[PDB]
């Protein structure tokens, strides 16, 4: 019943602002400081600030002063943490927590909100065939999308034995690539089809992609 | 500042391990020291407070102790549930502080497996589209541990290179990814390129020429 | 503040808060002396390095040990703190122990 | 004068206060000497000063291929800092002479 | 318990004097150290706190000092309105404990005067109700004190003797007075009594015969 | 305006118990620690114990635990001690006092109460005549007077010549006899010539018993 609930998750260019609010339940509002800590993609979590609802009095780690504003108003039991001029080092999972300050612990969190900074745009990938040369390997390279997901079947679900959708790169560009590849049988090659059926909802994009064994 | 020294940044152990986690802090901490828990896919949770007490509800398997600027954090028998990444943080003066954190996986009863490496040139397309990419698949291996290098002849080449953290496959090996961005000039102004995947001491390499 | 007991404004038993913050002799001496660490996680300090002669009597010019002089303790007097049972912030005391520093040589 | 709020922050520590030869007959001899601060605990410390730069031989008399040399420690002290106030207190460290012992140069 | 050794415990200074009492414990008190002064016929009132400070209202030629077990308490310039028995109290451990007392009083240069002895004998009437005593009546005397021996004959009373304090008396001096109680056969059989007083070295002494 | 009082003076036999008061005003009466301090006659100050009205919680020091018995009433912000088995050595002013428990100090007082522990009763004196000297002259004076003997309370006064006479008038104060009763003598310089003549009576008023009595004081 101690509860912290979050706002959602937020995709912003940089240079934008972002404001994520947090949402206290079961508990008295003003005598706790509540505190936004974030985790940066892989490993490492960075306390921000915090904040006591009853006095407004913050703390603000000093790579944030000035950037990170924390306000909370009593009668709604809400902080939120307000933070500008955003960088892609600001991609991240942001959380509130409860801090008892006796032992000076987090001990409730909210459920987190993840801050995607970007310069990239929705956009639908260029797939380019890899053509194959018992058994062989052919493929997709599913190039320059945003943002996740996209998924890939071949011969239309109806080949799924040998399949393998590799989990996509990251580039500094922003965009994802992909690669998806096949191992079949090198007697196949000249008479069996294989397409790969590329779908990437966020742009409405729908590639089918026949791979041919090639000059060789 | 109070600086956290945690260590290591990652360990495997098989189930029913002990597993020692070591944090270090810059100067007297005075026993304020506390330990966090982050699952895949969760939140952190508060596991131990002021070094040794244990938050309400969490496993006894879980201990911590230590005094002075000197702690650890103990699982006495590791279970599947428990594979996070754990931190220790100061709590005795403001800016609050983290160690780097450590990754705790499971090791099952399973051998080291050697990657395969598939390298595809650029397509034709993509030459016709002005852009370059080779593409270096690397699947089957463990444990997940692989490092990358590409060559251009016999040089190594640092840029354009994007390669893709290990990930867990349905079989319980690992796949990795990388991709070499080039112009088509340079592409065409080299005999060969090569994929060298390193794991655990041992190469695998794959070329591929312009034809 | 959850395990962890409380004190009231009276203060009474009496009460102190205190702030927290932020040689070759040994070999040399006629009454020579090893030094052994002595441990206690729960103290501070934790460590202290506690003096032990090597002889009951003294070392002469010769480097023999005569036993019309004897190798004695100088003793010290320290304050430590001890963190007692519970182990909370409030659960110190003050405590005054005993310790050899080094070893001097004296007439019987 | 401050107070204890249940916060503890800055950090204290609470502590419970109680309810309560060898330098005449040393060959390297010492006089104490009463050092007194009327803002610390203990108060009074006795620190050890070597009578001679020397020795003592058997028949009393100071010979100098021997030397008299002080002893010293590291000791926990507790200083009431202004404003004087029974919450008021810091721990310190101070390096003392407990006593002389004697040493081939 | 602690106990408190006060001293001294008596002085006498003038007008404007600096006066300094001491008082030492018997363990660390850790500075739960309270100074009170008291008036003869009053309540004790709280002059000094903690060592050091000082009470609401109390004249700042009052001060505390000291550490550990030994405490200091100083008036700067000794005012006639500070006459009084000053008492030190540790508010350290239980039980509360008091030092003895220093009791404070203003020189005033007052000369030595003797004392005056008047011996009376029983009366008649009292013999009649078989009741004997001598009354020894002593006055004018300072500074403020004397001793009383009786004698029967030669040797000293060892019985029967009553005392009063010394008191002042109201041209500066003092008096006091003591009574020997005896049966008649007692007053009867002896040839003399007498009664002794003796200040500062000297003794007057009357004597009574049947 | 913090203030304690205190219920009034006592005379008790040995054996007998002693209830006194001390009503406090001008603060929160349960919130404050009072105390009892006494102080024997000629003698430095002695604490008894303490309650806290609030809580009703003691602490007595150990030589009265069991015999001294402290109780507060909230209704009527009223403290009381009462100390059973009186001694001789129970005569005192008795205090009471609040006491802040941080620094521990007594920082305000009740008035006092006396506490007299007596096996005496109310008995007015004897008075015998002083006869003066008969073996008289020196510097021309003699000196007689009265012996006032054996009463109870104090105080008795004395006159000379109902009020006439005042100079050379010398009434001592009383002694406390073990008995506890008092006696006192009063006395008068006066002229020797004027023995034989002038005549001299003591006028010894004890109130408590209604005693009067004047005593001719005769040379023979």
């Amino acid at each position: 019943q101690v509860k912290l609930v979050q706002s959602g998750a937020e995709v912003k260019k940089p240079g934008a602002s972002v404001k994520v609010s947090c949402k206290a339940s079961g508990y008295t509002f003003s005598s706790y400081w509540i505190a936004w800590v974030r985790q940066a993609p892989g490993q490492g979590l960075e306390w921000i600030g915090e904040i006591l609802p009853g006095s407004g009095s913050t703390n603000y780690a000093q790579k944030f002063q000035g950037r990170a504003t924390m306000t909370a108003d009593t009668s709604t039991s809400t902080v939120y943490m307000e933070l500008s001029s955003l960088r892609s080092e600001d991609t991240a999972v942001y959380y509130c927590a409860r801090f008892p300050y006796y032992y000076g612990n987090w001990d409730v969190w909210g459920q987190g909100t993840t801050v995607t900074v970007s310069s990239a745009s929705t956009k639908g990938p260029s797939v380019f065939p890899l053509a194959p040369s018992g058994t062989a390997a052919l493929g997709c390279l599913v190039k320059d999308y945003f943002p996740e997901p996209v998924t890939v079947s071949w011969n239309s679900g109806a080949l799924t034995s040998g399949v393998h959708t590799f989990p996509a790169v990251l580039q500094s560009s922003g965009l994802y690539s992909l690669s998806s590849v096949v191992t079949v049988p090198s007697s196949s090659l000249g008479t069996q089809t294989y397409i790969c059926n590329v779908n990437h909802k966020p742009s409405n994009t729908k590639v089918d992609k026949r791979v041919e064994p090639k000059s060789c | 500042d109070i600086q956290m020294t945690q260590s290591p940044s990652s360990l495997s152990a098989s189930v029913g391990d002990r597993v020692t986690i070591t944090c270090q802090a810059s100067q007297d901490i005075w026993w304020y020291l506390n330990w966090y828990q982050q699952k895949p896919g969760k939140a952190p949770k508060l596991l131990i407070y002021y070094t040794s007490r244990l938050h309400s509800g969490v496993p006894s398997r879980f201990s911590g102790s230590g005094s002075g600027t000197d702690y650890t954090f103990t699982i006495s028998s590791l279970q599947p549930e428990d594979i996070a990444t754990y931190y220790c943080q100061q709590g005795f003066y403001l800016p609050w502080t983290f160690g780097g954190g450590t990754k705790v996986e499971i090791k099952l009863g399973q051998p080291k497996a050697a990657p395969s490496v598939t390298l595809f040139p650029p397509s034709s397309e993509e030459l016709q589209a002005n852009k370059a990419t080779l593409v270096c698949l690397i699947s089957d291996f463990y444990p997940g541990a692989v490092t990358v290098a590409w060559k251009a002849d016999s040089s190594p080449v640092k840029a354009g290179v994007e390669t893709t953290t290990p990930s867990k496959q349905s079989n319980n090996k690992y796949a990795a990814s990388s991709y070499l961005s080039l112009t088509p000039e340079q592409w065409k102004s080299h005999r060969s390129y090569s994929c060298q995947v390193t794991h655990e001491g041992s190469t695998v390499e794959k070329t591929v020429a312009p034809t | 503040n959850p395990g962890c007991p409380n004190s009231e404004d009276k203060n009474f038993p009496r009460t102190v808060m205190v702030n927290l913050n932020i040689s070759d002799y040994y070999n040399r001496s006629t009454s020579p002396w090893n030094l052994h660490r002595n441990e206690d996680p729960e103290r501070y300090p934790s460590v202290i390095w506690e003096a032990k002669c090597r002889h009951l009597g003294c070392i002469n010019a010769d480097g023999n040990v005569d036993y019309h002089m004897n190798s004695v303790p100088i003793q010290q007097e320290i304050l430590v703190l001890r963190r007692e049972p519970p182990h909370c912030p409030n659960s110190f005391r003050l405590e005054k122990i005993l310790v050899s520093v080094g070893c001097t040589c004296v007439t019987p």
